[PDB]
RNA sequence: UUAAUAUUUGUUUAAUGAAAAGUAUUUUAUUAUUAUAUUGUAUAGUAUUAUUAUAGUGUAUAGUUUUUUAAAAAUAUAAAAAUA
């Protein structure tokens, strides 16, 4: 139904928007657009502890 | 390009084989009578929206 | 609507799997690229240990003290080991109702891909393009 | 004529339920009326007490045909189909018995 | 309570070993959960049709397909145990088939009594 | 307001949802055995055991002992129809033949059967499966179903076979 | 009533309309999660006698 | 609602609330079994509805006996 | 059929909902192959 | 014409058949015995030879279909098209494999004859 | 000439050739997993003039492997028993 | 004549054999159940249970 | 507001030229000089003779 | 051993011969003069014969297209009648006792 | 009769375990390992082979393979200049 999809010569961004496959190095935004029960995207692993703590402590002191 | 024409062709082949078995000349054959009349019929359900249905 | 870019460009600072690579809970070598059984958490830092992001095994991304999963998939580094927030804050050990000895996390930085470093990295990199020199 | 019928039919028209069926075909149910009538007309000796009593016709008796085809003809009882109430008389009601052709035997 | 043991309701094993309808021999001393009272018909039909869902995540007696026939189950012969697989409590239940021997005139007896060749495919054999 | 009940003769009408007969007409794969027991079952059982009501009932001791005629005959004159599937041992040397067992037998009972009646003393294990009886339809379309059986794959020590002369 | 009149919020694409065909047993085996469900006494004795 | 006959073999519009019928895919008409059902009779072994009892006594008599 | 198409013999109109329901059904068949279900015809009786 | 939609069919080809390296002497009056077999060759051009890279590619693609998994795919396609209502599709019990040992042997003999 | 063979790859990787081949087919064909089946590929009885059709005969490779199913998906009780 | 072992007994024998192998290698054998007492572990406030899973 | 049509109203379609050109009409054909089969000019056969010299 | 399986199969079927129909069956008037030991001996004989006959019938039912009807089907009926007569005699003696 | 009708039209697959539900003739469905009786494994529902991924775990590059047609009006969507 999309004009960009009906156009005979598809752009690279248009072909990227069709990367709904749950795969390594896929369209992460187009895979996040679908619900959490549909896409297997867990929570973002944020590294906490002394490694960021001492850094921000120096930068704030 | 007609289904009826194909059916009549099959019937013509069968009738020609029968006439040759009877002994008639193939090159002098001629369709003297061709006619069709209704035969057996079958029904098929036609489910329609809003809880309706008919029978094809 | 998601408000984060896709296919993060690493032309300013490429994020590649190093040839030598050990774990944080285990300090044992991991597979480089043949199997994604490891967990990559990149942040674009050469801060020790394991620069440009540390690594964890899927089975061992759990807390090292209570040997349980993570609450919000966020671990706490404690003197070289990864602890959980209830362990780091000093609270009592809470047994989760869901999976016990493994956490919900994707493989090969897939879960940490939507956040981090993107293009452009610095401000002086855009003016390099828009200037003729 | 099944292959001829399916050839004369068109490839676009599809017919479904070719290997299965919507309704369970293992619920026992009665036949059609004409089929039950065919059964009743063919197998009449299935009725209780159909056999004639007392039985008087045994092979070796000389008997005359009193009605039907071959009336007034005498014969000797050859066989006795007692449960069907039937007699096989000698040289009476002789009909041709067509035997189909097998692989190594022609039709006799 | 119930007449049958409680492992038939919830087996002693953590997996649920020993769940189902168990038929017993009339002369046996063990008692099972196969009862045809108007009050027991509901749970018997439930075990036969619906099955039993265990908290471990498995159907113990009837997962699906052909339903079991508790009227033709072999008679119960004991109780489960954690050490071994099964303890045979009632041994008289098991049919120890035993036949006599050739002692006597048993060498002349045949299946049939004597009253006073290349096979071919046929459609019907009368006698 | 009352009805004109003086116009009907005292006969009970049929209920509007008419009940289906207790006989089970389904002969498929999910055929269910009826747990409800009727009076006729007990009547036929008594008449078959001790000729009810023409013969006096035996005492409770004889009725509950092993010498009661049904149990005595089932022990001394056993009736078990163990038949061999030829498609397993016909012109093929196999280590695990297949038998069709009455659904009431067990693995140990089958082992005893084969060991004592035929002499098969080398039995490793038995795998049993309960199959519905083979159903079919005759020429007139009536549904028939054979007796239920149990497929028993019996693993042996030495491979056995049966040779069919060509 | 939401969505359909007879079916309500129960959408045709989501789930089954009637999940009770014949009879359904609400009970769940070993719902108490007891360490030994074999009974009061079964197999090994528990605790010293008397 | 019900602008024709009541039997399933009728030819007009029906409705479920007034004339509920069981699902009958294809069945012979009022005159005889048509070729569209004899195709099933020869391939599947029975008419495609499953409600008809296969009565092949006549062809049995013609061939096997 | 040239004279017929010239003189407009037949329905000048056509079905409009099909060019979208076709791709909807193709996506549904993809989903069915994903869920390991046999593919069925879109219109078994509406034909 | 195509029976399904009565559309007009057209045979499109290239003209200089003899000046080509591949398809030199190929006969298109009738298709091959199988779709994975090499196409027909006239009796006059029996000794012709094909380019080795194209020959290896065709041999790989044809050996793809000589497995039993292809026979399973074939029977499963029979089952699928029979369930989808398509007529004149036999039963997967009545179907027979496109590729067997003796047929492959005689086809190899014919291929060595055509060199 | 050395084309890829599933058995050769499984022998190289030590990955149970049966399990390796099952990795490239629907799970319901090799395991006891909920999956729909076409009614045509299921067996049918014999008719006058034709032999019987068996699903195991017409699809020998599409048979469920109980050994692999139990050793991969079903849980063993020997590791669970604690007496 | 083999004693009927369970998985808990097999894991306890695994601990025993690990301690024995450490003793044979010469390094300090750390037998886990030596720090086990009536109230639980002697020093460690942790929680351990047998049999251990994979 | 349509009503049943009589047999004479049904046969009026036959009087038109759109009905005759679609149903009641024959083909101009000849024998293919190579295949000896009936053939209409303009359409040819799948045959190396009928493709080079298409009669 | 294979000898224990060879008695499940008919020898005439293995040798591709016509299995003849036996003479008769064990009647009650003859079984009344037998002891209980001989009765159970001939009962086990009938049991083995019935097992063989049921195996034959099952084989022919499995291959009804290739193999025709099972030859000499009266053997099953004779075995059943003999077993029923044995049960009759045993029941009479049990009732007397 | 409408009805030479409306409707269908099978040329290109991005995703992974139950239970309720369904019983469709699994001919020995599987062939084996361990141990130890018994019991049961393939297919929903919306009157259908229907707008349809039933979200219970779990994670992921297997492309995990049925949508005709040679112009037009009206209509339906999408796009739609250096005019306002
Ligand atoms: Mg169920
Ligand atoms: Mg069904
Ligand atoms: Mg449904
Ligand atoms: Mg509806
Ligand atoms: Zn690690
Ligand atoms: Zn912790
Ligand atoms: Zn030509």
């Amino acid at each position: 139904k999309e004009y960009r999809l009906t156009v005979p010569y598809r752009s690279e961004v248009t072909m990227l928007r069709l990367a709904n496959h749950k795969a390594i190095n896929s369209n992460i935004r187009e895979l996040f657009k679908k619900p959490l029960v549909m896409n297997n995207i867990k929570a973002i692993p944020r590294d906490l502890g002394e490694i960021p703590r001492d850094y921000v402590l120096r930068l704030l002191f | 390009l007609r289904k009826g024409h194909q059916i009549v062709f099959r019937a013509l082949e069968m009738a020609q084989q029968g006439a040759e078995a009877k002994g008639l000349d193939k090159e002098h054959l001629r369709v003297a009578h061709i006619s069709c009349y209704p035969g057996p019929t079958d029904k098929q359900i036609d489910i329609r929206s809003k809880g309706y249905y008919a029978w094809k | 609507r998601p408000h984060f870019p896709a296919y993060n460009e690493d032309v300013d600072r490429p994020m590649v799997v190093p040839p030598d690579a050990i774990c944080f809970n285990c300090d044992k070598p991991i597979d480089a690229g043949d199997v994604n059984s490891y967990v990559w958490i990149p942040a674009g830092n050469a801060t020790v240990p394991t620069p440009q992001g540390y690594f964890f095994h899927f089975g061992c991304f759990k807390c090292n003290r209570c040997k349980y999963r993570l609450g919000h998939n966020k671990f706490y580094s404690k003197d070289g080991k990864a602890w959980c927030i209830p362990c780091a804050l000093g609270r009592d050990v809470r047994v989760p109702t869901r999976r016990w000895h493994t956490s919900y996390v994707n493989t090969h930085r897939t879960g940490s891909r939507l956040t981090g470093h993107f293009f452009p990295r610095h401000s002086h990199q855009m003016e390099f393009l828009f200037d003729p020199n | 004529r099944l292959e001829l019928l399916e050839s004369m039919r068109h490839p676009r028209e599809r017919d479904f339920y070719q290997d299965h069926t919507y309704h369970n075909q293992w619920l026992r149910r009665d036949l059609e009326k004409h089929q039950k009538q065919q059964l009743a007309a063919r197998y009449k000796y299935f009725a209780p007490d159909f056999e004639i009593s007392p039985w008087i016709w045994y092979p070796g008796d000389i008997v005359e045909v009193v009605s039907g085809e071959g009336i007034g003809q005498r014969g000797t009882i050859i066989a006795v189909i007692k449960y069907k109430n039937e007699i096989v008389v000698q040289n009476i009601n002789v009909q041709d018995v067509v035997i189909p052709a097998s692989e190594s035997r022609p039709e006799q | 309570k119930n007449s049958w043991p409680e492992w038939m309701d919830n087996g002693a094993d953590g997996t649920g070993y020993g769940i189902g309808l168990h038929r017993t021999h009339p002369l046996s001393r063990l008692r099972g959960n196969l009862k045809r009272s108007p009050s027991h018909v509901p749970r018997v039909l439930g075990m036969m049709i619906q099955g039993v869902w265990h908290k471990s995540g498995v159907k113990l007696y009837f997962r699906g397909g052909k339903p079991p026939n508790p009227s033709v189950h072999p008679y119960l012969t004991g109780e489960p145990c954690p050490l071994y697989g099964w303890k045979v409590t009632d041994e008289s239940v098991i049919r120890q088939f035993n036949m006599p021997s050739i002692d006597g005139t048993n060498f002349r007896y045949k299946p049939y009594v004597a009253l006073q060749k290349p096979l071919a495919k046929r459609l019907f054999f009368w006698r | 307001k009352g009805w004109r009940t003086w116009e009907y003769q005292h006969t009970r009408p049929d209920p509007r949802p008419f009940p289906d007969p207790p006989v089970n007409d389904y002969f498929g794969r999910s055929r269910i055995w009826n747990p409800i027991a009727c009076k006729l079952g007990y009547v036929r059982k008594k008449a078959d055991e001790w000729g009810w009501p023409n013969k006096p009932p035996p005492p409770t001791g004889l009725r509950y002992s092993q010498e009661f005629f049904p149990f005595f005959f089932e022990r001394y004159f056993p009736d078990a129809e163990v038949r061999l599937l030829l498609d397993s041992v016909l012109n093929n040397e196999t280590k695990r033949p297949v038998f069709q067992i009455p659904c009431s037998m067990s693995k140990v009972e089958l082992v005893n059967y084969l060991k004592n009646i035929y002499g098969i003393d080398n039995v490793v294990r038995v795998e049993v499966r309960n199959r519905r009886g083979r159903r079919y339809k005759n020429e007139v379309g009536e549904i028939k179903m054979m007796d239920d059986y149990k497929v028993a794959v019996v693993e042996l020590d030495t491979p056995v076979s049966v040779e069919l002369k060509q | 009533k939401g969505g359909r009149a007879k079916f309500g919020t129960r959408a045709a694409e989501s789930g089954v309309w009637n999940d009770v065909g014949g009879i359904t047993s609400r009970v769940v085996a070993n719902m108490e999660q007891n360490p030994h469900p074999g009974g009061d006494d079964f197999g090994p004795p528990r605790g010293p006698p008397k | 609602y019900q602008r024709g006959g009541w039997s399933p073999g009728s030819k007009h519009q029906k409705h479920m609330t007034l004339n509920p019928t069981l699902y009958l895919y294809r069945f012979p008409g009022p005159h005889g079994p048509g070729p569209y059902t004899m195709k099933y009779w020869w391939t599947l072994g029975c008419f495609p509805t499953g409600m008809e009892v296969p009565f092949r006594l006549h062809e049995f008599l013609s061939t096997y006996q | 059929s040239q004279f017929l198409k010239r003189t407009f013999v037949g329905g000048m109109g056509y079905n409009v909902k099909r060019p979208y329901r076709i791709e909807i059904r193709m996506e549904h068949d993809k989903k069915r192959r994903m869920r390991r279900r046999n593919i069925g015809c879109r219109r078994m009786m509406k034909s | 014409r195509r029976r399904t939609d009565a559309v007009a069919m057209y045979f499109v080809e290239y003209k200089n058949r003899d000046m080509s390296d591949n398809h030199k002497g190929e006969d298109y009056s009738a298709g091959p015995e199988r779709f994975f077999l090499p196409p027909r060759i006239v009796e006059t051009e029996k000794g012709i030879q094909r380019p080795p890279h194209m020959q290896m590619a065709f041999d790989r693609w044809a050996s793809k279909f000589k497995t039993e998994e292809f026979h399973h795919w074939w029977r499963l396609r029979h089952a699928k098209l029979r369930y989808w209502g398509v007529r004149n599709v036999p039963h997967p019990s009545d179907v027979d494999p496109l590729w067997t040992e003796k047929e492959e042997e005689e086809w190899h003999n014919e291929m060595l004859a055509n060199t | 000439r050395g084309r890829f063979n599933m058995d050769e790859a499984a022998a190289a990787l030590q990955l149970n050739p049966a399990y390796a081949a099952a990795l490239y087919r629907p799970l319901n064909y090799t395991f006891h997993i909920r999956g729909q089946l076409y009614p045509a590929q299921k067996g049918r009885p014999s008719r006058p003039g034709s032999l019987a059709a068996s699903q195991g005969r017409m699809f020998p490779l599409y048979q469920r492997n109980d050994r692999l199913d139990k050793e991969l998906f079903r849980l063993n009780s020997r590791g669970l028993t604690t007496e | 004549g083999t004693l009927v072992f369970s998985q808990a007994m097999r894991d306890a024998l695994m601990d025993l054999e690990r301690a024995v192998r450490r003793k044979e290698l010469g390094l300090e054998p750390n037998y886990v159940w030596d720090r086990w007492g009536p109230v639980g572990f002697i020093d460690g406030a942790r929680t351990d249970h047998l049999p251990r899973f994979a | 507001p349509k009503r049943k049509k009589n047999p004479m109203q049904l046969r009026r379609k036959v009087y038109g030229l759109h009905f005759k050109e679609k149903y009641l009409k024959m083909e101009e054909w000849y024998y293919c000089p190579l295949c000896a089969e009936p053939k209409k000019p303009g359409e040819w056969c799948r045959r190396e003779d009928c493709r080079q010299i298409k009669p | 051993s294979a000898a224990a399986f060879y008695e499940f199969v008919d020898n005439n079927f293995l040798n591709n011969k016509r299995p003849p129909v036996p003479g008769g069956s064990w009647t009650v008037e003859v079984l009344r003069n037998k002891s209980l030991a001989d009765l159970q001996h001939i009962w086990f004989l009938l049991l083995k014969e019935r097992n063989m006959l049921k195996s034959m019938k099952e084989h022919y039912l499995r291959h009804q297209e290739e193999l025709g009807a099972m030859p000499a089907p009266s053997r099953l009926k004779m075995i059943d009648e003999s077993m029923r007569n044995i049960k009759r005699v045993v029941k009479e003696r049990d009732e007397e006792a």
